[PDB]
């Protein structure tokens, strides 16, 4: 009766804990994942993150100037 | 209309410098916006060559861009001439 009552099945327990586990393993994973983008990205540059800014070339005037030599 | 005009009046005696002081800087700041002669101006300061007119690359579709000083083509100066 107390079994029926309040409690269930050990298979309920079971897929529960494996779903846990999937889901903080696939967590962490990414989390190793993304501190090595982090690590690569500063390191080199390359990609979307630590994009310094730079001089703009648009505002650079392309006309004679007074002298040929610029 | 009359308390205005009584205040100018009573600000026209004992303080004339204000009153002409303000008049002048308000017709200073008005005046301009009204003129016709400031585009004038602007264009006379357009129209004053500093640097070397550098030449054009000619490749047979330039109308508008003359061969010579006193070919037709190119911006004029007979307005100022007249002036
Ligand atoms: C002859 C009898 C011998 C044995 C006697 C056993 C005595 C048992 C009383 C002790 C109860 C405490 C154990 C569990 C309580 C909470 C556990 C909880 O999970 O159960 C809830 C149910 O518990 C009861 O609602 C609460 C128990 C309180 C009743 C005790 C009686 C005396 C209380 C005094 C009240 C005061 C009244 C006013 C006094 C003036 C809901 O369960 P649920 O999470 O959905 O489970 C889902 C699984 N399903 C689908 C199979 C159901
Ligand atoms: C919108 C244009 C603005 C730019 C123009 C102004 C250029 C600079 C002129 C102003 C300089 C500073 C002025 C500071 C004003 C202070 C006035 C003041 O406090 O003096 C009062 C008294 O001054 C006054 O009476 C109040 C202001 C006077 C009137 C000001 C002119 C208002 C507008 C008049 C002109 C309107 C437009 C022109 C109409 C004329 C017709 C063409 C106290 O006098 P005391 O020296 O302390 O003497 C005490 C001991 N007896």
């Amino acid at each position: 009766w107390i079994a029926r009552t309040f409690y269930d099945g050990p298979e309920k327990n079971y897929e529960k804990t494996m779903a846990i586990l999937q889901i903080e393993a696939e967590k962490a994973e990414l989390r190793l994942k993304e501190l090595e983008v982090r690590r690569l990205m500063r390191a080199r540059g390359d990609g979307p993150w630590y994009q310094y800014p730079t001089i703009d070339k648009a505002l650079i005037d392309h006309s004679p100037k007074t002298t040929p030599d610029n | 209309a009359g308390r205005i005009a009584s205040f100018l009046k009573n600000a026209w005696a004992k303080e004339p410098v204000l009153v002409a002081s303000f008049a002048i800087g308000g017709l200073a700041i008005i005046l301009p916006s009204l003129s016709p002669y400031t585009n004038y101006a602007i264009r006379i300061n357009r129209a004053t060559p500093y640097n070397y007119p550098v030449p054009l690359r000619d490749d047979g579709n330039m109308p508008d861009v003359p061969s010579h000083p006193q070919d037709p083509q190119g911006p004029s100066l007979e307005w100022l001439k007249n002036l």
